[PDB]
């Protein structure tokens, strides 16, 4: 995950300025999980 | 978002809970109060600022 994950943690609106917030985020560039789900694979496929 | 805020974490903008505006927030006036005073040596007469 490259770059994702980034939200606002209040609800107060702020513009043209830089704040720095210690809240729970997903690192930038981080590894994230892959599932499928639906590996449709094979001569014929399947639905696993 | 309920309200906003400025450079200083300061609030500078809020909605009514009620109806959705925005109105900005600001200090009502104040400052000084500087008294201009030839001197009681001299007279009595002043002017504030
Ligand atoms: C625990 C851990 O780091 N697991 C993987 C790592 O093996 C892999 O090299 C990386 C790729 O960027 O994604 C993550
Ligand atoms: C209370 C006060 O300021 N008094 C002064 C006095 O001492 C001085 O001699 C005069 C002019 O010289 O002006 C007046
Ligand atoms: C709340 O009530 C006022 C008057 O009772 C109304 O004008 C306003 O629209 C209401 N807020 C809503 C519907 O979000």
């Amino acid at each position: 995950s490259f770059t994702r994950g980034v939200y606002y943690p209040d609800k107060v609106f702020r513009s043209s300025v830089l704040h720095s917030t210690q809240d729970l985020f997903l690192p930038f560039f981080s590894n994230v999980t892959w599932f499928h789900a639906i590996h449709v694979s094979g001569t014929n496929g399947t639905k696993r | 978002q309920q309200f906003g805020r400025d450079i200083a974490d300061t609030t500078d903008a809020v909605r009514d809970p009620q109806t959705l505006e925005i109105l900005d927030i600001t200090p009502c006036s104040f400052g000084g109060v500087s008294v201009i005073t030839p001197g009681t040596n001299t007279s009595n007469q002043v002017a504030v600022l």
